[PDB]
């Protein structure tokens, strides 16, 4: 019944700088609180446990602080490898009913980079299939916040389409959206112009890139 | 200092039951209490339960009581996690995790909640869909959109199942300057991702672009020539 809330849903900060994470707990969990670190596609990593004690073999930059219902995994000079989602685990009640925090992404904050929209039409081969897929890539950009709109014949219709951002990269450290309007065969043929409006923060103004069937 | 190994990823259908194994090696088995931690795609860790191995007792997560079980075979040194009545939401990567407890074989027991040793993770896809290789569709390089420097093109692995899928360009060479997006679950029950690579236009017509998509599950390896069409 214990709720563990990690307030900073997302924390953008730069390497070398100090990053701070705060795990909020329902009732008191005393000191039975651990912190984990998860790289995309990896098993978590036990960082801290018992609230303020680092796990064997862990960088001293990770500071475990707190007790009661207020814990803090503060990090001194954050590191390139220190990018990951952080999790707090509560394990104080008994019977065992341990709960995890909802997370916190420790993303690298960099320069507001604008997205270069590439609209890809549905390959005829794919259209011969029975459907059509218009891919509207959004290469290398930062604040993952990038509202995209699919306008069919200048129609703000918003439905049959599905986005997919990528993780933070290595070198560039940017994101790449990917909105995909998947229409039919008889309705793809029923419409003329297919536009994709990207409204990014680092975009001086809305940038519509489209195409007409052909 | 143990090393945990898990059973293979399994594709189970709704209302079924799945059993994931977890081999514990590198130390004294009974001195560890093992915990299963599941994580749905995009989602975060959810405590499934923990077995106080030596005692052969296991407590579970409220929202799972009844449909989950944790057992351990001290003989073979394995831990198991069984979920019955599988729903779609149960689809997740089930992690095996353990922690040392102390000379438990001697009465000493710390009974730790945290998890020091984690498994490689086992993915379980609970869906009504059926195993089916993908279909790659080339994304015509923006020739009438981008020029002057480089142009971006790619592939569109559509309608595949269960998961996952690997992607490489030019037999595995042009893996640089590529942004392979995480797959996405379509209403049909199938997934579909996309791979792209922003490369110089002046190289369109000599370096026949081909994304190499593989899907071991269906055992269907696909190659598609992305001609600057």
């Amino acid at each position: 019944d214990i709720v563990m809330t990690q307030s900073p849903a997302t924390l953008s900060v730069s390497p070398g700088e100090r990053a701070t994470l705060s795990c909020r707990a329902s009732e008191s969990v005393s000191s039975d609180l651990a912190w984990y670190q998860q790289k995309p596609g990896q098993a978590p990593r036990l960082l801290i446990y018992g609230a303020s004690t680092r796990a064997t073999g862990v960088p001293a930059r990770f500071s475990g602080s707190g007790s009661g219902a207020e814990f803090t995994l503060t990090i001194s000079s954050l590191q390139s490898e220190d990018f990951a989602v952080y999790y707090c685990q509560q394990y104080n009640n008994w019977p065992p009913r341990y709960t995890f925090g909802q997370g916190t992404r420790l993303e690298i904050k960099r320069t507001v980079a604008a997205p270069s929209v590439f609209i890809f039409p549905p390959s005829d081969e794919q259209l011969k299939s029975g459907t059509a897929s218009v891919v509207c890539l959004l290469n290398n950009f930062y604040p993952r916040e990038a509202k995209v709109q699919w306008k069919v014949d200048n129609a703000l219709q918003s439905g049959n389409s599905q986005e997919s951002v990528t993780e933070q990269d290595s070198k560039d450290s940017t994101y790449s959206l990917s909105s995909t309007l998947t229409l039919s065969k008889a309705d793809y043929e029923k419409h003329k112009v297919y536009a994709c409006e990207v409204t990014h923060q680092g975009l001086s103004s809305p940038v519509t890139k489209s195409f007409n069937r052909g | 200092e143990v090393q945990l190994v898990e059973s293979g990823a399994e594709v189970k259908k709704p209302g079924s039951s799945v059993k994931v194994s977890c081999k514990a090696s590198g130390d004294t088995f009974i001195r560890y209490s093992f915990t299963w931690v599941r994580q749905a795609p995009g989602q975060g860790l959810e405590w499934m339960g923990r077995i106080i191995t030596i005692l052969d007792v296991a407590h579970y997560a409220p929202h799972l009581q009844g449909r989950v079980t944790i057992t351990a075979d001290k003989s073979t040194s394995t831990v198991y996690l069984e979920l019955r009545n599988l729903r779609s939401d149960d689809t997740a990567v089930y992690f095996c995790a353990g922690v040392y407890e102390g000379e438990a074989d001697e009465g000493e027991y710390d009974n730790n909640g945290f998890l020091k040793h984690w498994g490689q993770g086992t993915l379980v896809t609970v869906s009504s869909a059926s195993t089916k290789g993908p279909s790659v569709f080339p994304l015509a390089p923006s020739s009438k959109s981008t020029s002057g420097g480089t142009a971006a093109l790619g592939c569109l692995v559509k309608d595949y199942f269960p998961e996952p899928v690997t992607v490489s360009w030019n037999s595995g060479a042009l893996t640089s300057g590529v942004h392979t997006f995480p797959a996405v679950l379509q209403s049909s029950g199938l997934y579909s991702l996309s791979s792209v690579v922003t490369v110089p236009s002046s190289s369109l017509g000599t370096q026949t672009y081909i994304c190499n998509v593989n899907h071991k599950p269906s055992n269907t390896k696909v190659d598609k020539k992305v001609e600057p069409k």
